[PDB]
RNA sequence: AUGGCCAGAAAGUGGUGUUGACGCAAUGUGAUUUCGCCCAGUGCUCUAUGUCAAAGUGAAGAAAUUCAACCAAGCGCG
RNA sequence: AGACCCUGUUGAGCUUGACUCUAGUUUGACAUUGUGAAAAGACAUAGGAGGUGUAGAAUAGGUGGGAGCUUCGGCGCCAGUG
RNA sequence: GUCCUAAGGGGGGCUCAUGGAGAACAGAAAUCUCCAGUAGAACAAAAGGGUAAAAGUCCCCUUGAUUUUGAUUUUUGUGAAUACAAACCAUGAAAGUGUGGCCCCUUUAGUCCCUCGAAAUUUGAGGCUAGAGGAAGUUACCACA
């Protein structure tokens, strides 16, 4: 505190220089720098010591992952978080974990546990830091996925159908939304979500600002959607917030959409959809309010389609005749979604071509709660067996899963035959 | 999007407070005190 | 001096080929600086061999606009 | 991997499990799978189910969480069942729901009660990975129990190793081969690269030395 | 001084140099009196991961060849 | 036939992270290049050993079988804690 | 990054927007009944053109939203549209109607595709065919026509 700013910066730089000269140990430098970082009033000194600590971790783990040093520093951060929940000094632990995670120096589940304790804290800034750790890493995850992807008339209608089949295949094999490594690496996701919901969202005594409550809600809803958890009071908690008068109601509707998933009962989601329909999509409602409500309803219907009633869905699909472009496109999106998912609720005018042909021929089956695929044979195995029989017939002119070994070339041929059959069914 | 109308219609945004009217007059102001840093001669 | 080439300078800066590159942009001059310093260079028309103006100078349009309300 | 090799591997497996050293219980043949060239978190965890032609597991106990009509069908078929009144008597206790999930390996519910299961048993069955399979009032309860017993799950998670039961010692060699090849082929179908991701395959009984296909 | 700054196509070549820091060389300012701070940017300069040429090494193939590590100075970091 | 303005497939001098080059310089390899010792590093293998955030009898990488193993003392399943 | 860039064919039945007068709650607005109603509705152009036993709406079957070859218009090849010609169909009692929606580099494949020019094979390359994707200033030192 008492020394000159330039002199104390030179002292810290000289200590880091001695560490590079290997006069002093990394543990000794970190334990003589970190309490000064925590308790120093000087902002410039705090920033410089934080930068030197990050550089020390990068230099130490440049050669190989120094597990002892990483474990000791994670222990220090965990003890700093555990010592005082009301103290604001946990933001330094949060910031250090963010910087090392984005530098990919730390990838183990112990920083995830440390930020779990950071989320389960009394201090608003520490809660915000931990929630941002679990949330805002999705942008870096999308960047890493982009890097991994970079590393990796009738004829026109048939080409468009093939493009649609390729999009369906991408949906069948393309990474799940809201996917993040720390969110997977944390243990007991149901318990963590319940603890966050009871501590911050349920408690009216919590004086958190609305944006911070929205951040905690985003964390809880991404956990519920990603790990398919069941937190029933959350859906009753959204009830008072699903109003157009409520600020950031777009964020609330997005959170409810992310919370919804397949194993959520239709009984608990239906009052939410009915409330959104009544408050947002009504004759006195504005066009923007109706469009936002229909978009939120479409998101919830993508996540769980069984929430609807048939009459309500037909009523909402009839909003495509609206003179507003946003309401029109939202209603058409809802109609198209139910065209692929559950065309039986849709009217015979609104089903379209492929839906009516599928319902007439009998291939399309009703979607049910809890129903899972139970395919006794592989997909396209019949087509692969037919191709093998055709090859045998050609050889003569010139059951497969039980006995025959699945060659990789045979699997590729079966996939090509399945794609051709899908294109023929689309045509 | 390159069209330039004489009057731009404000757009209602859901989940946000309503904008003040176009004819609204704001009388709030902030003042800063000028001080001369020179000692008595 | 491969490192002093403009292509290598843009790659080390982070700009991708395909971005708009104003003529005259180098290490000392950004697009803002070029646009600022070309204002002093404005003011000349484009003429033919006989001296009649084929494209006028800046803010000397010769064209009468349609003024309605 | 050659089918004759599969046949001879399961041949000495049965030979050891029945002749050389026979345990006091019925051992279960299971397949262990390693993965490679794959990210458990960046890429999708594949999930799938396949019905084996023969029941690999004669000793499974299946609980039925349904209405009175399904309870009557269960007691007619000699299958134990539990009622929604008993689920209410459990009073959403995590220890009791965990004990039920440990006791019963599989659960089968009606449509009328399968939407009430997550509000009666909470997150217990989802946590244990034992969410009930729907059964109608028109479907055969015994038949449904049969494919629930014959069906195995192929779900990926945080690690690159998997283990799936494919049969037992007492049920015989040719349908053992059929079940093993069906499981392997369904695995190759679920894999995005097929045999390019198969690290290692190994069959063994419950208490026996391993036998490596790969 | 096995040096600095320069010449020369090269040289067993030359200038400073018949020289040695009170010297040589490059600069800026320009008698005498009088007359702070900032290394932000750009320069110049001192010190294990990244970037990382040729040669060399390993694997595959029947070879052409392909893929891998290793990888000086400089750049980056400080 | 000057000076001034305008035009050019204009010429030339000069400047700069404009383009393409280049003297010089610096660094690495090979040759010049001989006679000797000592060390490490990287792969290849022959192996061997380990896991505390809290709670829990223990100091739980994880996964899938499993109620029986047993060297006949017990370890187990059960319960407890996760 | 999500969402929208539009369901066509045949046959049959019925009229729309709106106004007036009436019926417990029921009122400005819930459903029901009559009369008037040349389109003032709807048809994916917000005030263009065209449609009333329909081109609108509902119901029943269906995918002519299918292959193949020329001709014409917008004007070498396209693409779109227009009458057809052949096959296979759909609908309706039938006449008929329906061939959509009222108007230059990179890279992949080729069994029986061809060359590598002394002969053959295997890699590789080339060709042909058919696809997919996408170079700054200054001159008040000046000079020339």
């Amino acid at each position: 505190t008492t020394l000159d700013k330039d002199l104390r910066e030179k002292v810290v730089g000289s200590l880091v220089l001695l560490r590079r000269k290997d006069v002093i140990d990394s543990v000794s430098l970190l334990t003589t720098l970190f309490p000064i970082l925590i308790s120093s009033p000087s902002k410039s000194l705090r920033t410089l010591i934080y930068t030197k600590i990050i550089s020390d971790l990068r230099e130490s783990n440049a050669k190989a992952t120094n597990h002892k040093l990483n474990r000791t520093i994670q222990t220090v951060l965990h003890n700093l978080l555990t010592s005082d929940r009301t103290s604001s000094k946990g933001l330094w632990a949060c910031r250090i974990t963010r910087e090392l995670w984005r530098r990919q120096i730390w990838t183990d589940a112990r920083p995830c546990d440390v930020m779990k304790e950071a989320c389960l804290s009394d201090n608003e800034k520490v809660v915000v830091g931990g929630c941002r750790f679990f949330l805002g890493g999705d942008k870096e995850r999308e960047e890493l996925e982009d890097e991994e992807s970079d590393e990796d008339k009738r004829q026109k209608a048939y080409e468009k159908a093939l493009e649609k089949i390729k999009k369906q295949e991408r949906k069948k094999h393309a990474p799940h939304p809201l996917n993040f490594s720390a969110l997977h690496l944390i243990n007991d996701p149901q318990g963590f979500a319940e603890k966050l919901f009871q501590k911050h969202l349920q408690n009216l005594k919590n004086k958190f600002t609305l944006e911070n409550r929205l951040l905690v809600l985003q964390l809880v809803t991404r956990l519920v959607g990603l790990h398919k958890l069941t937190v029933l009071p959350l859906y009753s908690w959204f009830v008072r917030y699903l109003t157009p008068k409520q600020l950031n109601v777009t964020t609330f509707l997005a959170c409810l959409a992310q919370a919804t998933h397949n194993l959520v009962p239709p009984d608990v989601i239906e009052p939410l959809v009915v409330k959104i329909a009544n408050e947002f999509v009504s004759e006195a409602s504005a066009a923007e309010v109706a469009a936002a409500g229909l978009n939120a309803i479409r998101e919830v219907a993508m996540r769980q389609p069984l929430c609807m009633s048939e009459t309500l869905l037909q009523d909402l699909v009839l909003y495509q005749k609206s003179k507003d472009k946003g309401v029109m496109m939202a209603a058409k999106g809802l109609q198209s979604l139910y065209r692929e998912v559950y065309p039986e609720m849709l009217q015979k005018k609104f089903r379209g071509k492929e839906a009516t042909m599928g319902l007439r021929a009998g291939e399309i089956k009703p979607l049910k709660f809890g129903e899972e695929e139970a395919a006794e044979d592989i997909e396209g195995i019949e087509l692969l067996e037919k191709y093998k029989e055709e090859q045998k017939k050609k050889k003569v002119e010139q059951k497969l899963a039980t006995t025959t070994i699945l060659t990789p070339a045979d699997l590729a041929k079966l996939k090509e035959l399945r794609q051709q059959a899908k294109l023929d069914k689309m045509l | 999007k390159e069209k330039q109308k004489d009057f731009q219609k404000p757009k209602l945004k859901v989940g946000k407070p309503k904008q003040k009217p176009s004819n609204f007059t704001d009388t709030s102001f902030k003042t800063k005190s000028i001080v001369v840093n020179q000692q008595t001669l | 001096g491969t490192g002093k080439k403009e292509k290598n300078r843009l790659l080390r800066e982070g700009r991708t080929p395909g971005d708009p590159h104003v003529k005259g942009e180098n290490f000392y001059r950004s697009a803002k600086k070029i646009k600022t310093l070309n204002i002093l260079k404005e003011g000349k028309p484009i003429r033919d061999s006989k001296g009649k103006i084929v494209k006028a100078a800046s803010f000397q349009s010769k064209e009468v606009p349609k003024a309605v309300i | 991997i050659t089918v004759a090799g599969v046949r001879q591997n399961v041949a000495e497996l049965l030979d050891y499990s029945n002749n050389v050293k026979k345990r006091n219980f019925l051992e279960t043949v299971e397949l262990q799978i390693g993965l490679k060239n794959y990210d458990p978190q960046r890429d999708k965890r594949f999930s799938g189910t396949v019905k084996l032609p023969t029941v690999p597991r004669p000793n499974m106990s299946i609980c039925i969480l349904g209405d009175q009509h399904d309870i009557d069908r269960a007691k007619h078929g000699g299958i134990d069942a539990m009622s929604a009144d008993d689920l209410k008597k459990l009073n959403k206790n995590k220890k009791l729901i965990k004990k039920l999930a440990r006791k019963y390996d599989a659960f089968i519910a009606s449509e009328s009660l399968i939407k009430q299961i997550p509000r009666l048993l909470g997150p217990g069955l989802s946590k244990a990975g034992k969410f009930p399979t729907p059964v109608s009032h028109s479907d055969d309860l015994s038949a449904k129990v049969n494919e629930v017993k014959s069906t195995v799950k192929f779900q990926l998670k945080k690690v690159l190793c998997m283990g799936v039961a494919v049969g037992n010692v007492g049920m015989t060699q040719e349908q053992l081969v059929a079940n093993i090849m069906l499981a392997i082929n369904y695995l190759v179908s679920l894999l995005k690269k097929g045999w390019q991701n198969v690290g290692s395959l190994t069959i063994k009984a419950t208490m026996s030395p391993p036998k490596r296909l790969y």
